């Protein structure tokens, strides 16, 4: 359609895929002036200046994340507390914010789809994806966002794969 | 010691020749993919 | 011409080649349930259900087997032991089958076709190429076949060299 | 325009790269059956049978040598010690020989060229391309060439950088 074509217009500028020997495993996120990296993800940034930079660890929200560079931080995304329900958009079409929970129509999401930044009506994330389940014929997913007080809150459903 | 170190020796060396020859029969009937074995070469050679 | 376009039309999702640091040496065989991959060809399997699992050995056969999961066994080659002789289909043109024996003619052959199957005009594998030797005008295969009781018989012609 | 052709043309069979997971980071010369490959360049040979050899080693010199067979020696560079001062071509366009001292203009340059020949309008390699320092405007090389007496002579400048 059309949403789907900004989004890459803003995905082949800051987000960053990794290299496994032959395929890709996984998205780096460039947002606010702090790379992340989701930990089941193994592999290597494609920037050299992004690869040599040594990350933190938080086993609890299962991201590695990194303090990005000081010319690279205006070419950042924006990040966003406050989402209402609706649509919201994303690398493989829409989904759909209800009650808290990002879902997508099934049959799209599999191995390899994991740092995908979620995106608004404007262009700023929202969240990001590292995994989900089928919920019967709609799939969830398993995100990590932010609230009003600054604090990253992670949603996992239930018996979720780590994509 | 030396019958103890002549009768260890040829345990040893039967039981490999014997291991030799199983893997030596059923080397050929496990590439195939049908994953077949005959009825002699089976019970006599453990395979199953 | 139309026969290398059968042959990767059945050859497209059911071959995978083996990586090593980017070159790719040699292919398995998915057929019959079982994983077929050489000794010499050494890498990474590009599929990722089939190298997480364990493959037993066979030096003298010169072959590595595993057991393929039920959910692919429908998605494997066909096999048959009958067999006449003159002409078969080859991933590069025909291959002539005379006296027992499998013939190229010269011009291809170097290091990295190894394991590609050998097909006929309905649709089955016939043999698997390991080696080659050249022989004067025309090339000879070393290969592996089957038979009407159900041995596993290697044919390697003298002096062959491994692909 | 037809210069970078003619470089095509002439360096197209005699210039093998050098792979490091999938990374082109050097080139090898063939020349006088001989076989130039630097020390910083670290990877394996894209052809088989010069990677199957034993290069000697000369760190002083940064380079290392090997003995090319009789049925390759007929299809390598020329090489020749009488050069004047001007121009000479090279495989991103044109190169100056000023002073005794290679100079190439800015805007080319990076991580990979290393190991390039610098060929003349006849056809010869006169230099080979191990490192570049950059100068105001216009780079200078460090090189290595050759004299009428037949001493391997290498020119380097102050603070230059491996390529």
């Amino acid at each position: 359609g059309k949403r789907q074509r900004m989004v890459m217009k803003l995905e082949s500028d800051k987000t960053f895929p990794i290299m496994l020997e032959g395929k890709i495993n996984g998205y780096a996120c460039v947002v606010g002036g702090k790379l992340f990296r989701p930990m089941h993800v193994e592999g290597k940034i494609d920037n050299d200046v992004l690869a040599a930079l040594k990350t933190k660890k938080a086993s609890k929200y299962d991201l590695e994340y990194a303090d990005v560079p000081q010319n690279m931080r205006a070419d950042t995304f924006k990040y966003t507390h406050e989402k209402p329900q609706g649509y919201y958009s994303w690398h493989h079409g829409a989904v759909q914010y209800e009650n808290g929970r990002f879902t997508v129509p099934k049959g799209v999401g599999a191995k390899g789809d994991s740092g995908r930044p979620i995106l608004d009506n404007q262009g700023r994330v929202v969240a990001i994806v590292l995994g989900g389940v089928n919920e019967g014929s709609r799939t969830a997913l398993s995100v990590v966002m932010w609230n009003e007080k600054g604090v990253t809150v992670k949603y996992t459903p239930e018996n979720c794969e780590q994509w | 010691s030396i019958c103890a170190a002549i009768a260890t020796v040829s345990v040893a060396a039967s039981t490999w020749l014997f291991c030799r020859s199983r893997v030596a029969c059923l080397t050929p009937y496990r590439l195939t993919p049908n994953a077949r074995i005959p009825f002699c070469l089976a019970v006599l050679c453990c395979a199953r």
